[PDB]
């Protein structure tokens, strides 16, 4: 099934650059100060109303529009969370959600991690998933993609200090790129079989006459902007392994390229708007190598799988155990790879039921910061603080300053990588240490042996990088998992976003320079393969010591 | 050249241990490798004591390799201090006397003290007669004679110093053995280059250059990320099963730490500067140096910068009825009695031309006529009718005086020679005219090979004149730049520089006259010669002693070359850890993981053995770079996408590649002494 | 600065228009286009409820096709509590899990091969699953046939017909619709 | 009472306010 699973990779990349090819080209519309084609006068009347005009902004005040929209949000979040009973749209009644819970998911879905250490069916109702969950799986990623035209902007724009204004961007790309390609994903979804409705709990009277208790309610339009703003949490326990959440492996496909849609046009938007598209074309090869290698061996993993299966009993050695039926191997390690590696965090196969070798990966594709096609623009300054990186030591290779787009890099933007780039790593080496030291969160484990730190190690992976896929077995609905991991996800958020800020600030002011044909190429395969050794180095000297106690150990035992 | 000798090397092995206690915090790798060598020592010393269980020597061993390591970058920092230091001593001091000749009256008929030269100070008149010191720098307002400036500049020919206009500038610490000469104090001894250049490198602490800061910033961010991967392992390995020793713990992460440029950037930048130093370039900072590093423009002159001389014969051309051999013998005739270098050249070249060699003077009949400016004109009596050589209005005055008139193929010729640019001599024998000879101003001076250098690196070579365009073009062609300016103003020397410079790049010069110090001031590379003014020397960057305009070849190399060698080391010590990943991780959990034994592809003896390994690799690499790091990487001129690939395949695959066969040496030795 | 205006103005707007007009509008859309398939894909004769034709149900019997294993909360098959077994490769208890269900569906298939199908042992990643292979469900053929009297050709007919495979064969995998497969059974042999 | 872990922590935690302050500082 080899044949079958590299022609899988490959249509799925192909279909994902014509489609993301357009999109690329409307999101460097939207990062240049033109607006889209057709939509001036709605434009001008709606920014009237709002109030929203004539701020072209620096960084500081942008990152302070973005930082208080996601604390206005955090709090009304919070605050419908912990009195939904009041609330309506209430079916099954059920109660408003404990303090530790009801903090750890709305920071969770306010800083674009998505971690859900509760079950959608039974503890939220459909007015919560409905009104503050999905608008905050909007809202994070419109600020995400703000956060990355800003720095996008400082990258294209020659000696002002104004960056652009961040009400204006965040209204066009909610009102312009999210919802109108959300209406058909979720249009799509209910074409081919996922719900959307706000019917009562129907009850089954099933063949065996055991009764079933089956939950309704709008799961397409919360799924739609789940995978498309990279969002990741599902309506269900199971984020998307669930048939009334991704019912066919065509919808499979479609969320697949929704979750890598963003990223790719972003990066499409960065070639084109810095004037030449080989600079994004380089990105894009840098992202997609790690992710083709990424993806083999997953799927070469998990088509090994248990080797004790046929000790057992059984015929076929694929490790099924946690993978639907409706989705192969293949397509399962696909997605897992796919979701870890854009910072997703939605499941169609439950990521703690793997091979140790086929678990590391995307553990791993966290562990390096979520820059192989991730975040949704959330990736994209990931991956640009290693191409900063990149850029220095090539720099310091060839005897010249550093540069990059013709701007210089000096201390001031040193500082701020390096701050930015550790900020992650440390946030999950100290989490990890604590949760294995604290007996509440050492007692939260469900496998024996290094599997449970392998777990841990996930989850708080997962918190920091703003993940939120989990390795389910863990049970983190304690109050210490709730706020250690809200701590991780606020921190690991909001202590990116400002650093990269601060970068996009100081890098507006100087001014950019021309080739001089002396300079390093920065678009080649001299600087893809360097960018990618970069990458695979600093995140793998970082955690090996840490990865080796867990999958390496199950892999190795 | 100092091939590193036991007599200093021993002398700066004793200031080693100097820098131990609170030298090494500057340093944030040192100090965190201090600091674990002073934790893991602690231990040693408590575990050999009772209160601790376990393998003490393990340890002790391990906290004496961690003191020699951090021994060994404190050595590759006092071995760069310490040349530096011999080379700044070897250039101060080569005579110091207090000898004033204090006086009043600049003439030959003053008096003399013995004041020092401390007290003797801004602005007086010095008379040195032949075999005595030159107390300080200035300039020659009187005399002219042959200077010996070797033990200062270095060279071994003689100097011959030009009193007044070109060659107006004296040093402190040269002989004069010709005539007597007169010494303008100028600017107060101590703040010349010389005493600003053993100011920053002997005594006061040198600054880090921003590249060197953003560097470090970069290491503390590495060390920082290993700090935090190599603690919280404890914890993990807690539940795991029995927890992994602490000493294991500090050595793995002085391991992993980036060791070998932390330990070797000050070594790197202290070696640059003795480069610096050792190519008669005195820069008062390394951002100076570093800045040159980066440079793509070139603006140097060509009055003495290019063209070491006067406009001089090259060809020349004859029109209608006068033969070459014969032009050339009344040229050759005319010119006998003209001892300027141009009639020198059109000897020369006359001789060389038509084997010219023997004239019977004797036998000539000739009365000699030396060159008058009055008439502007020089030649001989050779024979009945007179031949005259000047200037070509003069001569066509002359003969219009004495009868004849201009002639057409005279006129086109002199026309051509204008348009060609050359300054054109016309040879007449009486009433009529033979020939015109081209004077080109002739380089003479090898720079075509260096600027076809700077080509191949890529550097714009930006020549300026102060003539017509057509000239310029002419000698720009011949000379082998890109760019070739015309008319030379300073205000337009000053708007080329503001156009280069708001253009986006950084620009370079070598001015060396007082006219241009603005120039030098607003100039990011002022490579001011030691034959220029002292004005024009303080107001710029850069000194350069051997008064070479070829010489910010060799300063862009070295600049290169610092920056290169600190980008590399970088990456062999990050390319590094990969080794150390594979001989530790393995070996530190054996007793707590079995299942992970498998990792040490090396296949090393014991884990201690491997741990051992491992520790004593890196303090080891630290001494086996002290040369590369002291000489500086090899530079070659190559593509910006070619010199990457080459720094790659050699540094980064050498941070894969070595320490592999260097952990499995030392642990076969480890085993063959027994030790495991 | 200053802006709160412009922040409470933007985030009330986006809230409004992304959670009461974009869920209603789909809302609206769907139950309008595609009811059936919006409304859970419920089965329905006689006023009753029989399950949706995408979650499945716990089949016990021994004239049923039987689905993957489940790994809910309280029952089998439960969809108030999703997601399956997350039993790390290396665990005893997922290795006597396995054991345990191997030795049954043996006991239970005596015709059948002794190669069983690993769907038919391995929990699912929702912890409900309405479909398996037809390869797999190929292996409870003789039992079906023996406890109901029907033929192997006809009941691959029937599985032929309740199988829906992808659009492309290689994005995802040929299943049967259980619950649907086990209805039409039963109102063929009734 | 935790000693071996007590001072462990708090001297990590030292470290790692020192190199933090040398990556904010141009010492
Ligand atoms: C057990 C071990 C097994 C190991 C197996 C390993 C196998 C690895 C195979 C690797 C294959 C090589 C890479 C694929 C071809 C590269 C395509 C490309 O360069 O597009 C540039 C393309 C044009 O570049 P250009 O030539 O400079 O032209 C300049 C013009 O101004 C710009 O003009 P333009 O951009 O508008 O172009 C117009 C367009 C025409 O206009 C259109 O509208 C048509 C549609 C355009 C689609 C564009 C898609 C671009 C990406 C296609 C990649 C698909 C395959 C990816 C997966 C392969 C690996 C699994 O023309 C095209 O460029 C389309 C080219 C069609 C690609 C053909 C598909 C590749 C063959 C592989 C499948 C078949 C193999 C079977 C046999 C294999 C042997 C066993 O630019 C883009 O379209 C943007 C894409 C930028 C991202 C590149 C994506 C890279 C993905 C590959 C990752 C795999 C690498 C990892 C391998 C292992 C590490 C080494
Ligand atoms: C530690 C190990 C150190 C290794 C050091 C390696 C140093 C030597 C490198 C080897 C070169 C040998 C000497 C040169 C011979 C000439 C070779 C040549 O033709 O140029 C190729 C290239 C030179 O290109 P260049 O210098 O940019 O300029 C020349 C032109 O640009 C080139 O021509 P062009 O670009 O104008 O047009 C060619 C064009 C079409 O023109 C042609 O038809 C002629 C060329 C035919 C090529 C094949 C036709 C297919 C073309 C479609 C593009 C697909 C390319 C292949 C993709 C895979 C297919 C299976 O095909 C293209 O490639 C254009 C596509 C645009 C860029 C796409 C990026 C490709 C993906 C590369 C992934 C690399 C992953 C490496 C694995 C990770 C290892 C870390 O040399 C290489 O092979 C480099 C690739 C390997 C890089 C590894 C080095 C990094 C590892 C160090 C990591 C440690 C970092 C430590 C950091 C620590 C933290 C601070
Ligand atoms: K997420
Ligand atoms: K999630
Ligand atoms: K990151
Ligand atoms: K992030
Ligand atoms: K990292
Ligand atoms: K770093
Ligand atoms: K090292």
């Amino acid at each position: 099934m080899a044949a079958q699973g590299f022609l899988l990779i490959a249509t799925f990349l192909l279909v994902l650059m014509v489609l993301a090819r357009p999109l690329g080209s409307g999101l460097a519309r939207l990062i240049n100060d033109i607006p889209l084609p057709g939509t001036t006068g709605v434009e001008r009347v709606l920014f009237r109303a709002l109030g929203v005009s004539d701020r072209e902004m620096n960084w500081k005040q942008y990152l302070c529009a973005i930082l208080g929209l996601n604390m206005l949000g955090l709090a009304v979040l919070f605050f419908m969370l912990l009195g939904q009973h009041y609330l309506p749209l209430n079916p099954q009644q059920l109660p408003g959600l404990s303090w530790d819970l009801a903090l750890n998911t709305a920071v969770s879905f306010v800083t674009n991690t998505n971690w859900q250490s509760y079950s959608g069916e039974t503890t939220l109702s459909y007015f919560s998933q409905m009104a503050g969950l999905t608008v905050q799986n909007f809202l994070s990623a419109a600020s995400g993609i703000a956060v990355i035209f800003a720095l996008i902007r400082a990258f294209t724009r020659q000696s002002m200090s104004t960056l652009g204004n961040a009400w204006v961007d965040l209204l066009r790309i909610t009102l312009w790129v999210l919802v109108p390609v959300a209406l058909l994903i979720a249009l799509f979804f209910i074409q081919q079989g996922a719900l959307q409705n706000f019917l009562p709990y129907q009850a089954v009277n099933t063949v065996e006459g055991a009764q079933q208790l089956l939950p309704m309610g709008p799961v397409a339009s919360q799924e739609a902007i789940k995978m498309l703003g990279t969002n990741g949490g599902g309506f269900f326990n199971a984020n998307s392994s669930h048939p009334f959440e991704n019912p066919t492996a065509l919808t499979n496909f479609v969320q697949m390229l929704a979750i890598f849609l963003i990223p790719t046009a972003l990066c499409f938007a960065f070639g084109e708007v810095m004037g030449d598209r080989r600079q994004g074309r380089m990105l894009l090869w840098a992202m997609s190598v790690i992710f083709v290698i990424c993806v083999g061996v997953v799927m070469w993993a998990e088509v090994q799988g248990n080797p004790h299966l046929l000790a057992l009993g059984t015929d076929s050695s694929i490790n099924m155990e946690g993978k639907e039926s409706r989705f192969g191997v293949l397509v399962s390690s696909l997605f897992a790879v796919v979701t870890t590696a854009a910072s997703c965090g939605a499941v169609i196969a439950m990521h703690d039921s793997f091979t140790a070798l086929g678990g590391m990966v995307p553990m791993w594709l966290m562990q390096i910061g979520e820059v192989v096609f991730g975040g949704v623009g959330s990736g994209l300054y990931g991956m640009m603080l290693f191409v900063l990186l990149a850029v220095f030591i090539a720099g310091l290779m060839i005897g010249r300053t550093p540069e990059y787009l013709g701007k210089k890099i000096d201390v001031r933007e040193m500082k701020l990588t390096a701050l930015a780039i550790l900020v992650t790593p440390t946030l999950v080496l100290m989490g990890a240490a604590l949760a294995m030291m604290t007996d509440a969160g050492r007692s939260a484990m469900l496998n024996p042996g290094p599997h449970g730190f392998s777990e841990v190690l996930y989850a708080v992976s997962s918190a920091a990088n703003n993940n939120g896929s989990a390795f389910a077995g863990l049970s983190a609905n304690s109050p210490f998992w709730n706020c250690l991991l809200a701590f991780c996800m606020f921190v690991g958020r909001f202590g990116v976003i400002i650093p990269v800020m601060a970068i996009a600030g100081s890098l507006v002011s100087k001014k950019s320079q021309a080739a001089s044909s002396g300079t390093l190429p920065t678009h080649g395969p001299l600087f893809v393969g360097l960018l990618i050794g970069t990458v695979l180095l600093v995140g793998a000297l970082t955690f090996i010591p840490a990865l080796a106690l867990g999958p390496v150990a199950e892999y190795l035992s | 050249a100092l091939f590193e000798p036991t007599l200093v090397v021993q002398a700066l092995k004793e200031a080693v241990k100097k820098l131990n206690p609170q030298a090494q915090w500057r340093n944030p790798v040192m100090f965190i490798v201090w600091i674990g060598s002073l934790l893991t020592t602690c231990i040693s010393i408590a575990m050999a004591s009772g209160a601790m269980p376990g393998n003490a020597l393990f340890s002790a061993a391990i906290s004496g390799w961690l003191w020699i390591t951090v021994l060994f970058a404190n050595f590759a920092e006092a071995l760069a201090e310490g040349r530096s230091k011999a080379q700044a001593n070897s250039l101060k001091g080569v005579k110091k006397t207090a000898f004033a000749r204090k006086l009043r009256e600049p003439k030959y008929g003053a008096a003399a003290d013995k004041v020092p030269a401390d007290q003797l100070r801004k602005g007086d008149i010095v008379l040195v007669e032949a075999g005595d010191i030159i107390p300080c720098d200035g300039e020659v307002i009187e005399g002219g004679a042959s200077v010996d400036e070797s033990a200062i500049t270095g060279e071994s020919a003689p100097v011959i110093r030009e009193s007044g206009g070109d060659f107006a500038s004296v040093t402190g610490g040269t002989r004069i053995l010709s005539d007597w000469l007169v010494i303008e104090c100028s600017v107060n001894p101590g703040e010349t280059f010389l005493d600003r250049m053993i100011a920053m490198v002997e005594g006061a602490q040198r600054r880090k250059t921003p590249n060197e800061i953003a560097l470090t910033i970069l290491l503390i961010a590495l060390t920082i990320v290993f700090l935090l991967a190599t603690a919280t392992l404890w914890p993990f390995s807690a539940w795991g099963g029995n927890a992994v020793s602490v000493t294991v713990l500090v050595a793995l992460l002085v391991c992993l730490i980036p060791t070998t440029i932390g330990g070797l950037l000050s070594a790197i930048g202290v070696a640059g500067m003795s480069r610096m130093l050792g190519a008669n370039v005195i820069a008062t900072s390394g951002r100076a140096v570093e800045a040159a590093g980066d440079v793509d423009v070139l603006l140097l002159n060509k009055t003495g910068t290019i063209t070491l001389g006067n406009r001089q014969a090259s060809e020349f051309i004859p029109a209608q009825g006068v033969d070459e051999k014969t032009l050339a013998d009344a040229a050759q005739l005319a010119s006998l009695a003209d001892e300027t270098p141009e009639g020198r050249s059109i000897v020369i070249l006359a001789k060389q031309r038509f084997n010219l060699r023997e004239r019977d003077v004797q036998s000539l009949h000739a009365t000699f006529v030396p060159f008058t400016a009055q008439s502007r004109m020089s030649g001989i009596n050779i024979d009945n009718r007179m031949i005259r050589k000047g200037s070509v209005d003069a001569i066509r005055r002359h003969v219009e005086a004495n009868g004849g008139h201009f002639p057409t193929d005279v006129d086109q010729k002199v026309d051509q020679v204008a348009r060609q640019g050359a300054t054109p001599l016309v040879v007449v024998e009486g009433s009529r005219v033979l020939g015109v000879i081209a004077l080109k101003d002739i380089v003479k001076g090898g720079i075509k090979e260096r600027f076809a250098q700077l080509r191949k690196m890529g550097i714009k070579t930006v020549m300026i004149t102060g003539d017509n365009r057509l000239t310029a073009a002419a000698i720009a062609a011949e000379a082998g730049v890109d760019d070739f300016l015309a008319e030379a103003t300073p205000e337009a020397k000053l708007a080329l520089i503001r156009q280069y410079q708001a253009e986006g790049r950084l620009v370079a010069m070598t001015g060396d006259g007082t006219n241009d110090a603005p120039a030098l001031a607003q100039a990011d590379v002022a490579v001011a010669m030691n034959s220029g003014t002292q004005a024009a020397k303080e107001a710029g960057n850069m000194v350069d002693l051997d008064s070479n305009p070829t010489k910010l070849i060799e300063v862009v190399h070295i600049g290169k070359q610092m920056l290169m060698t600190r980008g590399s080391l970088t990456t062999f010590s990050i390319a590094n850890d990969v080794a150390k990943y594979f001989a530790i991780i393995p070996a530190a959990f054996a007793a707590t993981y079995p299942q992970l034994n498998a990792l040490n592809i090396m296949c090393l003896h014991s884990p201690d053995s491997a741990i051992l390994s491992a520790v004593i690799f890196n303090a080891l690499i630290i001494v086996f770079l002290i040369p590369l790091a002291l000489k500086g990487v090899s530079y070659k001129p190559l593509t910006a996408s070619a010199m990457l690939r080459r720094n790659l395949w050699i540094y980064g695959l050498g941070g894969l590649l070595v320490p592999f066969i260097g952990i499995k040496v030392i642990d076969l030795l480890l085993t063959v002494c027994g030790l495991v | 600065m200053s802006g709160l205006r412009p922040a409470l103005s933007t985030f009330i707007f986006l809230l409004l228009i992304t959670g009461g007009v974009y869920p209603l509008l789909t809302t609206v859309l769907g139950q309008w286009w595609f009811p059936w398939q919006a409304n859970g894909s419920l089965i329905r004769e006689g006023d009753t409820v029989r399950g949706s034709a995408l979650i499945g149900q716990n089949f016990t019997g021994n004239g049923y096709f039987h689905g993957r294993p489940s790994a809910t909360a309280e029952m089998p098959y439960n969809p108030q509590a999703s997601g399956g077994s997350n039993l790390a490769v290396s665990n005893p208890e997922l290795d006597k899990l396995i054991a345990a269900r191997v030795a049954a569906l043996r006991a239970a298939n005596p015709d059948a091969s002794a190669s069983v199908p690993v769907e038919l042992v391995t929990a699912s990643a929702s912890g409900l699953d309405n479909n398996i292979t037809p390869q797999a469900a190929a292996w409870q053929i003789p039992r079906v046939a023996k406890a109901r009297n029907l033929s192997v050709e006809q009941l691959t007919q029937l599985i032929a017909k309740y199988s829906q495979q992808p659009l492309v064969k290689y994005i995802g995998q040929p299943v049967v619709n259980i619950v649907e497969l086990n209805l039409a059974l039963d109102k063929l042999d009734e | 009472m935790s000693a071996g872990v007590i001072t462990g922590v708090l001297l990590v935690f030292l470290l790692l306010g020192y190199l933090v302050y040398a990556l904010i500082n141009a010492e």
